[PDB]
């Protein structure tokens, strides 16, 4: 019932790593290729982050993956700490 | 961040019982008035204080 | 991704700032890893005698600059660039010359020294 499933998921990573492998070929020798369209929207469009880009979908998620990213530092980030209280 | 009347080199705050936040920050402090000769941050509790 | 060095924009800036748990602070030399994306930055840090190791997990370096470049985004300070080859920017601009890292109060603008004794 749930292998059905899992080897669907098992498919569909398969393929996207088929289409990550043909942008690796398209960035050493091109190219027009499957994920030409979303990397060329993405360089002219203001949106430093994926997430509100792709809107959490994975197809497009994985197009733009091996590209640099605002979420990739996480020195940016700012835990909220809580100074001692007394003596 | 708590009301303040003056701003600058000299400042003078006021505080209420309840704790106050800043980016990164919160601190707990008594209702009172502060004041200091340095721009430096304030608030009222034994720490500050010393 | 791997950080790569750029030198667009290279003539417009005066110096470099350092980036740390999101606010910027002054850089010092006992310091020793640092996220960079500049390649003047080694020049300006072996003039004064510093080496570092590159790594994602250490403060980030912002250069300033008399040109407005880039687009503010809510969160980020300074501005942010995005290259032709896809790889981000940080600049901190600025209109009068005597500004080194200036932050927020409800009211007006200060600058400071040290974030942790600062207002703020």
């Amino acid at each position: 019932i749930i292998i059905w499933f899992l080897l669907l998921s098992v498919c569909l990573g398969s393929l996207i790593y088929s289409t990550a492998a043909l942008g690796v070929l398209m960035s050493n020798l091109g190219m027009p290729s499957y994920c030409t369209g979303y990397r060329e929207g993405y360089l002219n469009s203001t949106n430093v982050t994926i997430a509100t880009y792709c809107t959490g979908s994975i197809p497009c998620s994985v197009c733009l993956s091996g590209l640099d990213s605002l979420d990739t530092y996480p020195s940016l980030e700012t835990i909220q700490i809580t100074i001692s209280s007394f003596k | 961040f708590p009301n303040t009347y003056l701003e600058g080199s000299v400042r003078v705050v006021t505080t209420f019982d309840s704790e106050y936040c800043r980016h990164g920050t919160c601190e707990r402090s008594e209702a009172g008035v502060c004041v200091s000769t340095s721009g430096r941050w304030v608030l009222n509790n034994d720490y500050y204080r010393s | 991704h791997v950080m790569s060095k750029h030198t667009d924009f290279s003539s417009e800036i005066i110096g470099y700032k350092a980036i740390d748990g999101g606010v910027t602070r002054d850089i010092a030399s006992t310091d020793t890893c640092f996220a960079n994306k500049h390649a003047d930055f080694d020049t300006w840090f072996s003039q004064r005698g510093g080496s570092y190791t590159n790594d994602k997990a250490c403060p980030l370096i912002a250069a300033v600059i008399t040109r407005e470049v880039g687009f503010v985004v809510p969160g980020l300070p300074g501005t942010i660039l995005r290259t032709t080859n896809g790889d981000f920017l940080h600049f901190l601009p600025r209109v009068f010359s005597a500004v080194g890292n200036i932050c927020y109060t409800p009211s007006k603008l200060i600058e400071y020294t040290d974030f942790a004794t600062s207002a703020c």
